[PDB]
């Protein structure tokens, strides 16, 4: 068989990041301390891929410049990228077109987001779908990776689950849709007329977004051009199935974790289990993005110290708090399950719970931020509350004595903002 | 066993020339995929076995098959070739696009029921335009065929309000309809002097695995002519060509040339090319260009066709009201076409090439429909405009170019 | 050649089994060296550039060395030979593909070396 291909789509073609995203791409933004693109390139690296195609339409020109100085671009990686960009695309469907078009790939592709985190080993996956494909004789076009899980992990949003029902024997999936507001689930009676022996109906798969792929899955993208997503084609084919049969495949991984950053719930959920050493080996402290920059120790409760943090004097770090690089924390403190960027500056007597700081945010003292996030050398003046699900874009300044309320969203932007955000907090 | 040469000049619809397939004839009925086993039982099973490979696009592809009447140690008369696709919606989006497409239909009715189906196929029938009605309703007692008969006469007479007069009634009936068709088939004028212009509807690779560097035959493309014959050795072009987007910018097409080294119908066919029938047009192109049905949607040239490479073109419509013909208990909203929605993809269709397109634009009077990939079809055709409601693309109005973007790379 | 062993002085059955145990002990000459090469050129004589080329690249063959080149997919052909002493095969299999390259570069037309020559 050939080498393993992956094509890596690095733009999400759907604004859930407004308008944190109108400065920089969501592939681009950092997770602990780590762009969600390095992360996805790891994992692909790492299980076996040999070659990857990334497709960037969004500020393509700041995802090129990023992968070049980036580890995976270097000629002693066994992972060789390529970077396509093109205005054009619109969804993943123009990108799996464009892959047709091109004839990029020969057999057995890789398709996955550029915001997925992940450690998971598809070796046996990509065996038993080769296995079923020899078998069969090209009737299996696609594998899709789940990740047993429970409804009520932080995990599981709402946005995103799905519920599978599947042939037990051959793990082969039969019907698929998304529980968005659904109260009650329905599954049509042509599922049980096929494979009356055993049907399966599985609540509990965590969506991977991970695929095995066959060119066949272009070549029907490009045959049916109004399709988007891969939801779509899901149920299209699903649909479809008297004629052109074409059946789809899954596989569960129960030991492995993976799961892609799609909102700020997701991304808080991911960097907390990344920080609590829940996709090891893809650890802080790891480094496996090698650089000067983000390297750290760990330490009880998870604490991830980098070179020169220089702790003031009384402040207290609970646990799973990561400090970048350049850090300076006052007297005082106290700081717990956060992550705070390279080149920080916090003030004395201040409380950070679950709260995100890129580079460059400076807090004055006494601030109380609890569940909120803060881009990119956003300032907080003397005596400011941040409320739970509060966001501060980059080089947004709030002003002193003023109470954010529990779904403020400032930035400098008038219209996507909620809030215009100036040196002022009111007005 | 036939005697095809290469010394003629004008050539005719009904001539001894050819006699292969002149006259293309359409078959829409209530038979529901089911007219396979009629059209061999008038044309023959295995007629058609000399390319296949992994099927694409089953059910949005025109089929055809290619069939001799022979009468009075008989002799042949007249060549047909019988279109037949799945969907009658196809069909009617791509006969109503132009002419030269199913010059004869026949209406495959039913003699056991009155569903909407035949009421679609009437439809269908009197939206694309001489038709051809035939009951296969066999093996019923004389009072139900005599019933069956009278509910096809009052069917019919509300039906003649376009073209609703035929008559028709195992191998005896096909005998009768292969006589009624000899003789009331009338021949359509073709205008073999132009400049030969074939649409590709089916591309394949003849190169087996694992062949020798001698035996090395490719570029064997498939399709249909419209105007002018095609002649054996001619340099010929395509239109739409390679199109690349690597050069970071707009999306460039460069035709491909090459010469047209056979041609071959469903039997071995001479070095020249008729129109009406599905003619292989194999040149001199290399097979990586033309894999399986990697080339269609092209328009292969000889005379480097006027027609440029359109990107956007900006149509103006008359959306459908309602689904032509579909009308169903329920009709929930289903036989109800919405107005042309911002940023949807839908099937333009110019002739026979099917193509895809998004609305950019539109104030009330015209879109500006982005088009999935590059077409050389005309500045003022008429363009069909089509989309699928339940897993089904079906007819949703018409369309008439006025302007559009242009690519004419070297 | 077996004269050397003729003037052994054992047996005449002595001799025959010495030489037949020599021939059928000593004597594993067989190699194979294969490669696969990516050639097409999207040209007016597209197909006839590349059975040119590839007829360029086959003649290359010396004795006792006939490359069988074969097409694995329409894009992409594979040149077989079991041709003994694989240090030369090798050397014979880089001459034919930089035969086979500036052939096909010179019909204007696109070539690459997927896989280079390998023992089997």
């Amino acid at each position: 068989p050939p080498p393993l291909q992956a094509v890596l789509v690095a733009d999400s073609f759907d604004r859930r990041f407004f308008p944190i995203s109108k400065d920089q791409p969501r592939v681009l933004l950092p997770l602990a301390n780590v762009a969600l693109i390095d992360y996805t390139l790891e994992f692909l690296t790492a299980t076996g891929v040999q070659e990857t195609f990334v497709f960037c339409c969004w500020k393509a020109a700041q995802i090129k410049e990023h992968l070049l100085k980036s580890k995976w671009c270097r000629p002693t990686s066994l992972n060789v990228v390529r970077i396509i960009t093109s205005e054009l695309y619109r969804s993943l469907g123009d990108v799996l077109r464009d892959v047709d078009a091109k004839a990029l790939v020969r057999s057995d592709f890789l398709l996955v987001y550029g915001d997925v985190i992940s450690n998971i080993n598809i070796t046996r996956a990509l065996e038993e779908h080769r296995l079923r494909r020899k078998l069969e004789k090209n009737v299996s076009v696609m594998t899709m990776i789940f990740k047993e899980s429970s409804p009520s992990h932080p995990t599981r949003c709402h946005e995103d689950n799905v519920v599978v029902a599947v042939d037990s024997t051959t793990n082969r999936v039969l019907h698929f849709q998304k529980t968005q507001g659904l109260r009650r689930f329905a599954f049509p009676l042509s599922l049980f007329q096929g494979s009356s022996d055993g049907v399966e109906v599985r609540y509990d798969l965590l969506d991977c977004h991970i695929s095995i792929c066959s060119p066949q899955v272009a070549q029907l993208f490009t045959d049916n051009f109004d399709y988007q997503t891969r939801d779509d084609f899901v149920r299209g084919l699903l649909v479809n199935e008297e004629i052109l049969g074409n059946q789809i495949h899954m596989h569960v991984t129960a030991k492995e974790y993976g799961a892609r950053v799609s909102n700020l719930h997701m991304y808080s959920a991911v960097c907390a289990d990344v920080i609590r050493r829940w996709v090891y080996p893809l650890t802080p402290e790891a480094n496996f993005t090698d650089s000067t920059t983000q390297s750290c120790t760990h330490s009880r409760h998870n604490i991830y110290r980098g070179p020169e943090v220089s702790l003031g004097h009384g402040s207290i770090l609970e646990e799973n708090v990561l400090l970048g690089s350049g850090t300076v924390i006052g007297s005082n403190c106290f700081i717990t399950n956060s992550v705070i960027g390279p080149g920080c500056h916090i003030g004395d007597n201040v409380v950070l719970d679950q709260t995100y700081l890129w580079q460059g945010v400076r807090v004055a003292a006494g601030a109380q931020i609890h569940q909120s996030l803060l881009c990119d050398n956003a300032e907080v003046k003397e005596r400011v509350t941040l409320k739970p699900r509060s966001v501060l874009t980059s080089q947004v300044v709030v002003g002193p004595n003023i109470t954010l309320p529990e779904g403020s969203v400032i930035s400098l932007h008038p219209p996507d903002a909620e809030e215009d955000e100036d040196d002022g907090e009111f007005s | 066993l036939t005697t095809l040469d290469v010394t003629k000049l004008t050539p005719l619809s009904h001539e001894v020339i050819s006699r292969q397939a002149t006259i293309n004839i359409g078959t829409i009925g209530h038979v529901a995929h089911g007219k396979s086993t009629v059209v061999k039982a008038i044309s023959g099973v295995h007629t058609v076995r000399f390319k296949n490979e992994l099927e694409r696009n089953i059910t949005i592809k025109l089929g055809y098959a290619n069939a001799k009447i022979y009468k009075l140690n008989f002799k042949l008369v007249r060549h047909v070739s019988f279109v037949d696709c799945p969907g009658h919606d196809i069909l009617m989006a791509t006969m109503l696009n132009g002419a030269a497409v199913m010059d004869a239909a026949l209406l495959l009715i039913a003699g056991n029921e009155s569903c909407p189906q035949p009421q679609t196929s009437e439809h269908l029938a009197a939206i694309e335009i001489h038709i051809l009605i035939l009951q296969n309703k066999i093996d019923l007692v004389k009072e139900s065929q005599a019933k069956e008969q009278y509910e096809q006469i009052l069917a019919f007479v509300q039906g003649t309000v376009a073209e609703g007069a035929p008559i028709i009634p195992l191998k005896y009936n096909i005998e009768v309809v292969c006589e009624y068709i000899v003789k009331k088939i009338p021949v359509p004028p073709r205008d073999f002097t132009s400049e030969p212009r074939l649409i590709v509807i089916r591309s394949f690779d003849v190169n087996k695995p694992g062949c020798e560097v001698d035996d090395l035959k490719g570029g064997v493309a498939g399709g249909s002519i419209l105007k002018g014959v095609l002649k054996v050795g001619q340099e010929i072009e395509v239109r739409p060509g390679i199109v690349s987007k690597d050069s970071e910018g707009k999306l460039m097409c460069k035709p491909i040339f090459s010469k047209i080294v056979s041609l071959f119908a469903e039997h071995n066919d001479l070095q020249y090319a008729a129109p009406g029938g599905l003619i292989g047009v194999g040149t001199k192109i290399d097979p990586t260009l033309c894999r399986a049905d990697r080339m269609v949607g092209q328009v292969l040239g000889a005379v480097g066709a006027l027609p440029e490479i359109f990107t956007e073109l900006e149509i103006s419509y008359f959306l459908l009201r309602r689904l032509l013909g579909v009308r169903t208990e329920g009709d929930k909203k289903a036989a109800k076409v919405q107005k042309l929605s911002k940023n949807e993809v839908l099937m333009v269709n110019i002739g026979s090439l099917s193509t895809g397109g998004r609305v950019s634009a539109v104030k009330a009077d015209l879109g500006k429909i982005v088009l999935t990939n590059p077409v050389c079809t005309e500045v003022g055709e008429k363009i069909a405009l089509s989309r699928r409601v339940e897993k089904h693309w079906r007819l949703i109005g018409w369309g008439q170019i006025r302007r559009g973007v242009t690519i004419k790379p070297t | 050649d077996p004269s050397i062993l003729d003037s052994l002085d054992l047996n005449e059955d002595e001799r025959e089994v010495l030489i037949n145990n020599i021939n059928r002990r000593l004597t594993p000459q067989a190699v194979k060296i294969r490669a696969d090469i990516e050639v097409a050129c999207y040209g007016y004589e597209g197909i006839d550039a590349v059975k040119e080329a590839l007829r360029a690249g086959l003649n290359c063959s010396t004795e006792n060395m006939p490359i069988k080149i074969n097409l694995i997919a329409p894009p992409r052909y594979v040149m077989t030979t079991t041709t003994l002493e694989r240090t030369e095969g090798l050397s014979v299999l880089s001459q034919a593909m930089a035969v086979i390259k500036e052939k096909i570069e010179e019909k204007r037309g696109v070539f690459n070396v997927q896989m280079e020559p390998k023992v089997v």
